[PDB]
């Protein structure tokens, strides 16, 4: 017997809808998202599972699933918040057309939750951020606003499943409105592919 | 900083020389 | 003596004045990495300095430290160089980045140094364009400046003796065209990142 190592790394995808970075974004639907799995000697591409943790006119807040095998596991998640665009019309393969900011409000922030069989406990949540210099400018529009470029963080926890069980994982805001809008402008709705951020979770079996 | 190795990041079109 | 990790992000001062202006590049430099022994998370210093430097670019090498014995290493360098502002009311926020070189010629590379052979080489380079009219600081991307050059790098070591070996990077471009910092009247100071750079050594 052997304590088990168990760990998911990816980038979640979310394709949303810009026309000019005057007005909102429309966001696309979350569902599976592809992520690298691995556990001790296996290693596969699974899907996770992604929706909305709440949804508002102003942003949309999304959720990924993980799940905890019966068992007691130590859980460290690294974050990495940035979300760069590219257009899904566009001829060459992601050349990116901006981003969307974020939030600088401090209830934005990656947190975790428990789902179906699972105690939550120490949870140990550092949340960092990367600011915008007021005067930069892209695709026209500034950052005096105090929008943000960055949002990470890193998360550990233990996590006790009296039998299989799930916990979710928050993202900070995606924000919908056009103070948050850096892609390229066009004429009509135009498809951009949004990523969503660098996760990776580990799961070490304690014994 | 971990032991699972970082994938390509998105959108890399990749360099075959 | 099992396990050994470097991760972190060199830095680089740069002077850079109006966008026609070419950049100037300072010096390299000590760059503080995290530093991981097994279980052990401490902070360490590698050394950095110029591979090779001409009018129109420069290339950086950083080592790393490589102790007796036969290891596994494999490397992720995710190029990206963000650039701010060094002086107060703006440190660390940022104000543009410096774009790379299309050329075939430009990518991450690692070398053998101080009798250490390296074994097994295998180097993955790729490159991330932006969108011809994406626009950064009134500068746009219609020349084929890169956003972005990373490498995926795994080989073998063998270390006879205490020794390291080099990691080159891609080129530091000084010209106009791949300068996308906020432009000023007087030749103004930044902070640029050289790129994020993981190491991790397995013994075997």
């Amino acid at each position: 017997k052997h304590e088990r190592f168990i760990a998911y790394v990816g980038i979640p995808m979310l394709t949303i809808q810009a026309r000019e970075n005057d007005d909102q974004i429309i966001l696309g639907s979350l569902g599976s998202q592809r992520m690298k799995y691995i556990e001790d000697e296996n290693q596969n591409y699974t899907n996770i599972s992604s929706e909305y943790y709440s949804q508002s006119s102003m942003q949309a807040v999304p959720m990924y699933y993980f799940n905890v095998p019966k068992g007691q596991w130590s859980v460290d998640i690294s974050c990495e918040g940035y979300q760069p665009t590219s257009s899904t019309s566009d001829p060459h393969r992601g050349r990116s057309d901006g981003m969307i900011a974020y939030s600088n409000a401090d209830s934005d922030y990656w947190n975790v939750g428990e789902a179906d069989g699972v105690k939550i406990s120490k949870l140990r949540n550092d949340n960092t951020y990367r600011q915008g210099h007021p005067e930069l400018e892209i695709n026209s529009c500034h950052f005096r606003e105090g929008q943000l470029l960055e949002r990470d963080a890193t998360i550990s926890f233990h996590v006790e499943a009296p039998t299989d069980g799930r916990f979710f994982l928050v993202g900070p805001a995606i924000q919908k409105t056009a103070k948050y809008n850096y892609t390229i402008s066009y004429g009509d709705w135009t498809d951009r592919d949004m990523e969503l951020g660098l996760i990776t979770v580990v799961l070490d079996e304690h014994l | 900083a971990n032991r699972v190795r970082r994938p390509p990041r998105e959108g890399h079109i990749y360099m075959a020389s």
